[PDB]
């Protein structure tokens, strides 16, 4: 239509005198008409009719003024000296009328930053609590464009926002319940108390209820402080309002995710909330389908399955059918793909183009993805092979050769040779990569290699050079894995084909020689099946989804091995006693993501117990060094040393450890409490992840106390006659001690007690013991620190409460101490 | 905060007489254009309120000589994006006086231009209100 | 001698790159074990023709792909050789400077047959009987 040089110069006249509001609106609307035919402005023209544009701001006729809201915005970023358009955008917002109100704060706004965020604000909120639609909205987007700038003042806007939110007028709740989310957010629960609000109320405003489905699709119970349910009286759960993409969308998520279970108004658990919309008309889209749904696809899928079925069918019309299609698949599943995979068949026959290719890959995919045989898959991937013979590709030769070699191979080279006598050279390069791969690398006894090889060799001569020299290579593999190939191979590469073209000779000229002249090490090394250049994952399946409708490693295993890597590290921890084991029961000390999360783990040696803290500091104001994790212990332990978390900024973990030695006569338990309390280091940090101010001042943060149990001390074994291990461990260490257990009232619970807080496993399984029996003998077994068995023997009287005297034996005096205390 | 992908209004080849963008996915002329295209050849020579393209529901209608869009999302449905499209192709026919044909929208630019940005704000929907958008239009 | 500058440009530029694995893998080191040093040797050289083949190795800022061409090609035979680092004996360098089977004549071992163009119009003749 125009020239983009043209208007933009003759728009520099506004910034002389002449301010004429129809020529300069004309002018505006020439620009607008560059970018929406199609066009690029040049910079330095776009510059200085951006500062001409300005002077037009004075005079005030509402076309005049909508042009310049337009071309102020699409040409904002490719000028300078904008600055000086947003007092005439203030002085055009505080007018009255919805042509200034609603048009200039979106322009404004966004040639509005942070410095200028702060004049915006008063006209912003008078703007923002209209319950006329255009004013608002305008002025609700706005503020989330400005929450970039700047956070803090679109925040105070929060109370306008909400006030917005209490219309039932479908704009300027959508807008306010969607901007607020994004907002008043400092944390979760005050966007929650947001929606709480709302949530109770059936709207007839199907966006908000969209926009705000989104926020609550995941279950929240904690809004507006607290709340016994997930709850949305709001369609997401509820039903108040139908109208079919909503309640798609909230069907979907509640079913088998419950945003609240299931009303009699409102199904929310149950399947039918989308099967009511089901029949319909081009609506039908979002009704008739399914996604999750309790407990599976299938009992959803037979309801729709009339719509999406006879449309799919019917129509061959591309809009419709696409439609009736990923209805089809989304009513499908595992059991539904005998039914899906039939459909699929039929599609093609509607639009068969592209559309032919991707219903011989669905027919294969599906049954990849929900089994009806592997062996079906490779039987739809021959129809795929039959049909199309070329919208197969390179990627195909890799997935179906990599897919194939999981049961197919001997079948599916067999297979490949039959489809190889399509066509001879319009079959493409990759089928014959594909028979010329399969053969070389099974070579095959199933099958004469001689047809194969004859069909082969034909296609290598019309065709390409990538498969003319995978047919030299593959043929070179092919002779070290077999010794019997040699011949063919001989006569092919010899050929002007297989060899001596170009790619075909370069290739060829080595493998030839490897092969011919050479030791061959090479050769057989090489072949390890004749496999294929890489194995990707399979592909096919979610590519053929979309179209239709258009190492972790270990070492430890345990708690102790884990823990022992992490001490080992650290010298001194097993210097100073080797680790027997750590803790089945370790403690967080403070939890995740509050100020701290500290979680200490006792861990312990032959003589010693290690304490590790993980320490994180959650602190978003602050960023740590030299923090440790200090201990009082509650017995007589010496804590010898602390090794410090070099540095804990903000949301980084790190571990600090203490290390205290066991006491080894204690009379009463090793069961025993410390007082952590850690210690650091403070430098101010902006939150981000870390970073530390040039100054800093000290700051302790309490933490939790840090039990340990016996449990910690010993590991638990059974033995399988506990009477002479019992005996063997030590007699002369033997004390014995009575106690009772009035708080458990029979035998198996008492085994129970005694068995978690020692760490001992009692013997022959012996925490099952015959129901509210007189007399009983409880064996326990494990391994104490050190390495040294400790057995305790309980035998227990049942009266009405549980007695029993505890006789507990070991290679030391300490682990019968130990046990003895602990129990009572 | 988000409905609207983008809106096209073209005539019957898929060229622009008309786009703009509630994307940020298309700036350029080349790729505006290509989108346009693209839509237009799925959604065209089969009228119905539902089109499925590049994954998102497209709405569209048609005129004479023109096929006027409404691209959203598919988590959504036809009749959501509907009223915008029923939004955009009557505020554009009260506005400029006239029915949208491509004879319509050339006679008055600048009218259709403004109209346009009333109805979406970076793919938000603004207004759906034909009679509000005319209004709050000066031609 | 220049092959670290000239090599590196590529390498660590795009294009299309498939059968440049497969090509490159039983070339890149070839001829005279130490002869050559821009800011990378012949056997840099060497390095950098086992990573493009289907290893991994600093070299010429790291080569363009290393997943070789067609599935029966792979890396693993020329990464075995190499056994005299790139240099005339029994090596790639044997296999490059050396011509596979019989070449002589127009009798298309390595060669095509006459002019390109007249050659068309031969292949289109049939000959049917």
């Amino acid at each position: 239509h125009l020239e983009k040089s043209a208007v933009l110069q003759e728009a520099r006249v506004f910034n002389e005198t002449p301010i004429n509001p129809r020529k300069c609106a004309h002018i505006l609307t020439k620009i607008l008409y560059l970018i929406n035919q199609g066009e690029h402005l040049g910079t330095t023209e776009a510059t200085e009719a951006f500062f001409a544009m300005t002077k037009l701001f004075q005079s005030n006729d509402p076309t005049l003024r909508r042009m310049c809201y337009l071309t102020i915005k699409e040409m904002s970023c490719i000028a300078e000296d904008v600055i000086i358009v947003t007092s005439s955008l203030t002085k055009d917002m505080t007018g009255k009328e919805d042509n200034y109100r609603g048009p200039a704060v979106r322009a404004l706004c966004q040639i509005t930053d942070s410095t200028m965020l702060q004049a915006v604000e008063r006209y912003m909120k008078q703007a923002i609590v209209d319950k006329v639609p255009s004013v608002s909205s305008s002025a609700l987007v706005s503020s989330l464009h400005l929450l970039k700038c700047s956070f803090d003042v679109v925040k105070r806007w929060v109370n306008e926002a909400q006030e917005a939110a209490s219309s039932d007028n479908i704009m300027v709740q959508y807008h306010a319940l969607g901007l607020l989310y994004h907002v008043r957010k400092n944390d979760r629960l005050a966007v929650s108390k947001m929606i709480s609000k709302f949530t109770r109320h059936g709207l007839k405003s199907p966006f908000a209820y969209c926009m705000m489905i989104r926020v609550a699709s995941k279950q929240l119970e904690e809004e507006d402080g607290s709340r016994d349910s997930p709850l949305f009286d709001f369609i997401e759960s509820c039903l108040r309002n139908k109208h079919e993409m909503v309640v798609y969308e909230a069907a979907s998520a509640i079913v088998n995710l419950p945003g609240c279970s299931a009303k009699e108004l409102a199904p929310a658990v149950s399947v039918l909330q989308l099967f009511c919309s089901s029949p319909k008309a081009a609506l039908r889209y979002a009704a008739v389908r399914t996604l999750n749904k309790v407990a599976m696809k299938h009992p959803s899928a037979v309801t729709a399955c009339n719509l999406d079925l006879e449309n799919l069918v019917t129509d061959s019309n591309r809009s419709i059918a696409t439609l009736a299609i990923t209805t089809l698949l989304k009513t499908g599943s595992e059991s539904s793909i005998d039914r899906l995979m039939k459909q699929i068949s039929s599609f093609m026959s509607e639009i068969s183009d592209e559309f032919k290719v991707v219903v011989v890959q669905a027919i294969s995919a599906l049954c990849q993805k929900y089994p009806r045989k592997h062996a079906v898959l490779m039987n739809f991937l021959f129809t795929m092979l039959r049909e199309e013979g070329g919208f197969e590709y390179k990627r195909a030769i890799v997935d179906c050769i990599i897919s194939i070699i999981e049961e197919n191979s001997e079948s599916k080279e067999t297979g490949l040779s039959h489809l190889c006598e399509f066509i001879e050279d319009c079959e493409f390069t990759v089928l014959a990569t594909r028979i010329l791969h399969l053969l070389g690398q099974e070579g095959p006894k199933t099958n004469n290699p001689s047809k194969y090889i004859r069909f082969i060799y034909n296609r290598v001569v019309l065709e390409h050079e990538e498969v003319r020299a995978g047919a030299v290579s593959a043929l070179a593999k092919f002779g070290a894995q077999n010794e019997e190939m040699l011949p063919s191979i001989l006569v092919l590469l010899k050929r002007c084909v297989m060899d001596d073209d170009n790619e075909v000779r370069d290739r060829a000229t080595f493998y030839l020689n490897v092969l011919e002249q050479k030791q061959k090490a090479l050769n057989a090394g090489y072949i390890l099946n004749g496999l294929t250049v890489s194995i990707p994952g399979l592909e096919k399946a979610l590519q053929q989804y979309t179209l239709e409708p258009s190492q972790p490693e270990k070492v430890a295993a345990t708690r102790q091995e884990i823990f022992q890597e992490q001490l080992a590290a650290v010298p001194e921890f097993q210097g100073l006693g080797p680790l027997f084991k750590s803790s089945p029961e370790p403690v967080a000390l403070t939890e995740s993501e509050t100020e701290y999360v500290i979680r200490c783990t006792k861990h312990t040696f032959s003589d010693h117990l290690v304490f590790q803290f993980d320490c994180t500091n959650t602190l978003n104001d602050q960023t740590l060094e030299n923090v440790t994790v200090q201990m009082e212990p509650t017995e007589a332990y010496e804590v010898l040393s602390y090794v410090p978390a070099r540095s804990l900024p903000y949301n980084q973990p790190g571990t600090c450890y203490t290390l205290v030695a066991l006491p080894t006569e204690d009379p009463t338990a090793v069961a025993c409490t410390f007082s952590c309390v850690m210690k650091f280091t403070v430098k101010d940090c902006d939150p981000n992840t870390g970073e530390i101010d040039e100054e800093g001042y000290e700051d302790e943060y309490v933490l939790e106390d840090l039990e340990v149990t016996v449990a910690d001390h010993i590991q638990k074994v059974m033995k399988v006659n506990f009477e002479a291990a019992w005996d063997e461990v030590g007699d002369e260490f033997e004390k014995e001690e009575t106690f009772t257990l009035s708080t458990i009232k029979t035998l198996e619970e008492a085994v129970g007690n005694i068995v978690k807080f020692l760490g001992m496993h009692p013997c022959e399984r012996s925490d099952k013991v015959p129901e509210n029996k007189n007399t009983h003998t409880l064996l326990l077994a494990g391994v104490f620190r050190g390495g040294h068995d400790i057995l305790v023997r309980s035998r227990l009287l049942l009266l009405d409460t549980v007695t029993m005297q505890v006789t507990a034996r070991s290679s030391e005096e300490l682990p019968v101490d130990i046990i003895l205390a602990s129990v009572g | 905060l988000y409905t609207v992908k983008a809106i096209l209004i073209l005539d019957n080849d898929g060229d622009r007489l008309f786009a703009k963008y509630y994307d940020d996915t298309y700036p350029s002329v080349k790729e505006q254009k290509a989108f346009e295209k693209n839509i237009f050849n799925k959604t065209h020579r089969t009228d119905s309120e539902i089109a499925l393209l590049e994954g998102l529901t497209v709405v569209y209608k048609s005129s004479i000589d023109l096929y006027f869009y409404v691209i959203g999302s598919s988590y959504e449905n036809e009749l959501m994006l509907m009223a915008v499209l029923n939004c955009l192709f009557d505020s554009l026919s009260q506005m400029l006086r006239k029915n949208v044909e491509k004879r319509a929208l050339l006679e008055n630019m600048e009218g259709l231009f403004l109209a346009v940005d009333e109805i979406v704000d970076g793919g938000v929907i603004l207004e759906s209100d034909p009679q509000q958008v005319v209004h709050r239009v000066a031609l | 001698e220049d092959i670290q500058s000239v090599m590196t440009e590529v390498r660590r530029s795009l294009g299309e790159i498939p059968i440049v694995e497969s090509e490159i893998k039983k070339e890149a080191g070839e001829l005279k074990p130490e002869e050559e040093i821009t800011v990378g040797p012949v056997q840099k050289l060497v390095t950098e023709m086992g990573t493009y083949a289907t290893q991994s190795a600093l070299s010429s800022s790291r080569p363009t792909k290393k997943e070789e061409d067609r599935p029966p090609l792979r890396g693993f035979l020329l990464d075995g050789d190499f056994f005299v680092a790139a240099s005339l004996a029994t090596t790639l360098t044997k296999i490059a400077l050396r011509y596979v089977a019989l070449v002589q004549e127009k009798k298309k071992q390595n060669s095509f047959v006459a002019e390109a163009m007249l050659l068309m119009a031969t292949i289109l003749h049939l000959g049917k009987s």
